[PDB]
């Protein structure tokens, strides 16, 4: 009921309808990733909305994360800034990215007032570093 | 036939004007369209060069008789047409009475698709607070006949009527017109027995127009010829 | 206090240049703020000068009035309000419409501001 | 000119926006519904804009609403949480519920600090329970 | 590192998303545009990023806004309020637009504690004023192609471009309709698809004409039917003041004249020059229309 | 709006001084801010003046936008530089070096300011 | 850092009126806050003017200077105290009485204010 709390949890189900809106561009692999990411974003719903009595995602989901950013990390050669939107496909996924960005410093208010959704707000960060990799392997796809 | 036939449906017009009345020169630029089957026009003239040193209703007249319908029964009498596409030139003297006269010359022709009519007119002779550079005239038009004779030794037509000018005092400034006009091209031509145009015109303003501007409705009827 | 009157050129004032300065003058001095040596006045008239993006012939007055500060909001409203009932009644038209006329009241700083007497 | 009002016009701009994207996307007979919720949504950001000194929407409107959510909410059959972006178009009417309820929360605090705005307010409320019905609706009429 | 710099550039970096979300749905010519603006909203991140120590955009960008915008507003004609979102282009542009204004309240916070980016937030304000005129832009584009269209008489592009949001009453210079164009070329069909969408039925030009005026001159007697089953004026009158029964007596064609007095046309009236048809019947000499118009009397 | 630009008597311009307004006020109404009979321009061409002590021989123009107050630093921020924009392409040149072009603006009060029409 | 000097018709300069400009530019120059070329001054001529209500003939001179804001009080008294000085023994006297000279210091913005150089 408090401030903080009705922000954290209006911006994490903006983030997790931008991802139902973008995963209809992408191939059916991204396709399987992208529906397993909508699930944990609706764990982390719960966590934050009861201010943690309930149980919110468990440490062995960020751990599937960060298989998969060392998986796209080795197929994206890193180059200098390139602007956004380079197809219309990875257009959609730079627009779930930033909004990503955006829930990260909502629920990152959340744990310094309350306390609660620590392992919530790590799961919100490696999500935008995913994000940012799938964005780069549709662009080289298409290349 | 050939000429005839391009206009049976509706028509670009362009007509473009450059003036020098006692030593003023300006131009108008105008675009529009006529449906010659029917004799109804539509132009919007622009002032080119900023405000007219004459009253747009002196111009009606030499701002395209070719759009004027000719009902069946006169088809052989359409000169105008039948000098197209090459067209014909039109030349005018006007003379406003107790003032100062306009000389034209004009020719009228289709550039592609387009009806064109190209005009040059010089005035000389006008009062300073005459009705003309005294900008004291309605904008308003009244109907008019022109009355059209062949002109067979130029294998071309004459034509005289007299044009009446609504004043803003409620007195009427009559401006006496002759006409003559010869085909452009080398080829032949309808020449008519006598007969007249009926001529309506309607002014308006776009509300949407900050330069110098008039707007026209025309329609053109041919007359002077019994039915049978 | 100083006063700018600045008339563009077309227009028409009821009485001259100088007659007007001393109608404004004494309207500041009745209201009780100013010495009466201090207020000092004076008339410009344009030569350049647009109102609008019209095509349509126009004329405008401003006048400029800069006071020491330390003034509330009820002294400085009563100067623009007595000033510009004064150069209206001065103004008999200019151009092809009405005239605008209009009275500014800025506050100088009391405390860099300067003066002293030859 | 206050913080609070030009946050609140802010967003009520940007939700308009979004439902002028999301209308291209739905059929012919929701397509007259949601032109007259844009209708709706430029009365409210006069009210607020002005303080109050304009009129806002009449109470005629906030019960035009309710007469729709009764009429949808028969044909949909309430089922467990299902993720949002069922179609393509049902994506995009799930993007607009989400900035309907951040429009929600700037115009409440219009009202908790001006005093103003609160049948507007009670107008974004019942929009984002009626984008939800819509959104539904068209994944039933894909099925 | 304070809380006004991190939202800041969460917010310029959450635009300059949209935008290449926006570019893939415009034209050539403003996709140029669009990839220039998208490189301006990156060096302002650089400015707003590192307070300050950074160069951030040159006044000669602010500067190359300002020529667009003048460039622009001559094309796009101001109205009434229009709602956001006329075509599915359009809609794209609208979108990135109220991002700008979020994001010029962002930047705008930044100066007012920091000192900084004062000539940054100048930029947003001016490209969020250039987002609105490409938005009216693209419209336009669509409404003239609609014109096209119904001069070409074609029967499932009109309806193509229908689908995608053109405008029922997009106007010429000339001040002409789709309505009217139809109306004019002989197409019933191309009439009835656009009175079916809600086009208006008495539209005036700079000529005063209406649509039952050209239909009633160009001798299409199915558009006369169809347009005064949906409520054209009987007795509309133009710049000189002539009924639908005026040019159709002038036009010499009976059945449109039967066709007009059947739902009540004014034959007691008269135009500016105080003629009736009656009159301009009898002018013409043709004998069943003088004879017809005169029984009804 | 008032637009008061000062330019030195050496100063060339492409344009006439007249134009010079036409342009600065077509800049200033496609901002949006200003109703379109409110913005008031004039121009004042200086005949004794003096930039720096050296003895070099020089030009300059200068702008003053005075604008109602209530606008936050970005309109203002705006207004500044799309008046310098449309003041540096009407300079040819004057003087022996570059011609320097500012333009300054500021916010009038808006309850103190008086305004009405004869 | 803009200079207007501004001076009655009958006011008697022991120099001429483009002397008082340089000397009134070294002196701002002097005081090490402003750059070498940006010190831009001009003097005006007044010619319909009034000062009181007397009837008594006067004279006046007056200078505003508009410096960039950012700078504390100390600085802005210490240039009209400058400038007030360089003024004051420029003048030889006019009207029926004691000239008098007074020197405003006024800030610009800063973050609004655009400057190019051609």
């Amino acid at each position: 009921k408090d401030s903080p709390i009705i922000e954290a949890n209006g911006t994490l189900d903006e983030l997790t309808s931008f991802i139902g809106e973008a995963k209809h561009y992408v191939d059916e692999e991204m396709k399987g990733i992208l529906e397993e990411i909508q699930n944990d974003i609706y764990k982390i719903m719960g966590e934050i909305g009861s201010k943690g009595k309930i149980e919110g995602i468990s440490e062995e989901r960020i751990a599937w994360l960060l298989k998969l950013i060392l998986r796209y990390m080795e197929m994206v050669n890193l180059k200098s800034f390139v602007l956004p939107g380079g197809t219309l496909e990875s257009a959609k996924l730079d627009v779930c990215r930033t909004i990503a960005r955006r829930a990260l410093r909502k629920v990152l208010t959340v744990t310094r007032e309350f306390g609660i959704g620590a392992e919530a707000a790590a799961y919100l960060l490696a999500l935008s570093d995913l994000l940012f990799l799938l964005a780069r392997v549709i662009e080289i796809e298409q290349g | 036939s050939k000429g005839e036939e391009l206009f049976t449906g509706v028509v670009p017009i362009l007509v473009e004007l450059d003036g020098d009345v006692n030593g003023h020169k300006f131009s108008v630029r105008g675009e529009g369209e006529g449906d010659a089957t029917n004799g109804k026009l539509t132009l919007k003239f622009i002032c080119t060069t900023g405000k007219l040193p004459v009253p747009w209703p002196t111009l009606v007249t030499t701002l395209v008789q070719c759009f004027s319908r000719y009902p069946d029964h006169m088809k052989r009498h359409d000169f105008f047409k039948s000098a197209m596409p090459e067209g014909y030139v039109q030349e005018r003297t006007i003379s406003f009475k107790d003032d100062g006269t306009y000389k034209t010359r004009a020719e009228v022709k289709f550039e592609g698709d387009t009806l064109v009519n190209r005009i040059e007119l010089k005035g000389i002779d006008f009062k300073e607070d005459g009705n003309i550079l005294g900008h004291k005239l309605e904008y308003n038009f009244n109907s008019h006949n022109v009355y059209i004779t062949a002109d067979k030794q130029k294998n071309g037509i004459k034509a005289n009527f007299k044009i009446r000018h609504n004043v803003e005092d409620g007195s009427v400034q009559l401006a006496d017109h002759y006409q003559q006009n010869t085909p452009i091209g080398d080829g032949p031509v309808l020449l008519p027995d006598n007969h007249y145009l009926s001529t309506q015109s309607a002014l308006s303003k776009d509300p949407n127009e900050k330069r110098d501007h008039m707007v026209l409705l025309e329609f053109v009827t041919a007359a002077g010829i019994t039915h049978h | 206090p100083h006063l700018v009157i600045e008339a563009t050129a077309n227009l028409r004032l009821e009485t001259s240049p100088g007659e007007l300065l001393e109608q404004a003058n004494k309207a500041l001095f009745a209201s009780g703020q100013f010495g009466e040596a201090d207020i000092k006045s004076r008339f410009v008239t344009l030569e350049a000068y647009r109102q609008g993006t019209a095509a349509v012939e126009r004329a405008y007055l401003h006048a400029c009035l800069s006071i020491l500060d330390g003034r509330d909001i009820a002294t400085r409203t009563l100067l623009g309000a007595s000033l510009c009932a004064v150069l209206a009644e001065a103004v008999a038209g200019g151009g092809e419409e009405g005239v605008q006329v209009s009275v500014e009241v800025r506050e100088m700083e009391r405390l860099s501001y300067a003066k002293r007497v030859v």
